[PDB]
């Protein structure tokens, strides 16, 4: 997964 | 490879105010930054040796964007950055 | 400048990389701009391509997208891998 900057 | 990400961060809030990005794109969006500015320092390096004096002034920058950029690109990156050292210089 | 890129760490950074003897005032100043120009050229179509994707944030695919859409974005950056 890809958390928010 | 420099971070300019929070800087990347404040111009996306200007262009699309109710939009995000991910870690992933950011990390993307920051490469991009990094390849040009070293394509352009390059260049950039590489005209200086040409002049008088070696210097990267903001002309060396100039002629680097126009060899470096696509035709369309350069020329709008020209306005932007000739439009900044004016008001800088002011 | 009125820009938002850093004029001062982009400064450093020219000296750092050692690319010339010395660097007039100038040229972070026009090459902060420049970044800040593409950087924004980028986020717009990758914004874009977020919303048309019905979603709040700007994930790769969506800058994959914007930079294999446009003709002179893809031939500055390349292509994106995801």
């Amino acid at each position: 997964n890809d958390p928010d900057y | 490879v420099e971070t300019y990400k929070i800087y990347i961060f404040k111009v996306l809030k200007q262009v699309h105010p109710d939009i995000g990005i991910s870690s992933k794109a950011m990390g993307i969006m920051n490469s991009f930054i990094n390849d040009i500015f070293e394509k352009l320092a390059q260049e950039s390096s590489k005209l200086a040796r040409y002049n008088k004096k070696p210097t990267i002034t903001s002309r060396e920058i100039q002629t680097a964007v126009r060899l470096v950029l696509p035709g369309e690109l350069a020329k709008h990156a020209v306005s932007e950055g000739t439009k900044a050292v004016t008001k800088f210089t002011s | 400048a009125g820009l938002q890129f850093p004029v001062g760490r982009i400064a450093r950074f020219l000296k750092a990389g050692k690319y010339a003897e010395r660097v007039g005032a100038g040229a972070p100043v026009y090459l902060a701009a420049v970044l800040e120009y593409l950087a924004a050229e980028v986020l717009e179509l990758a914004g874009n391509a977020a919303r048309d994707n019905k979603k709040t944030r700007i994930v790769p695919r969506h800058i994959q997208l914007a930079v294999r859409n446009d003709e002179e974005l893809s031939k500055l950056l390349g292509d994106v891998t995801i």
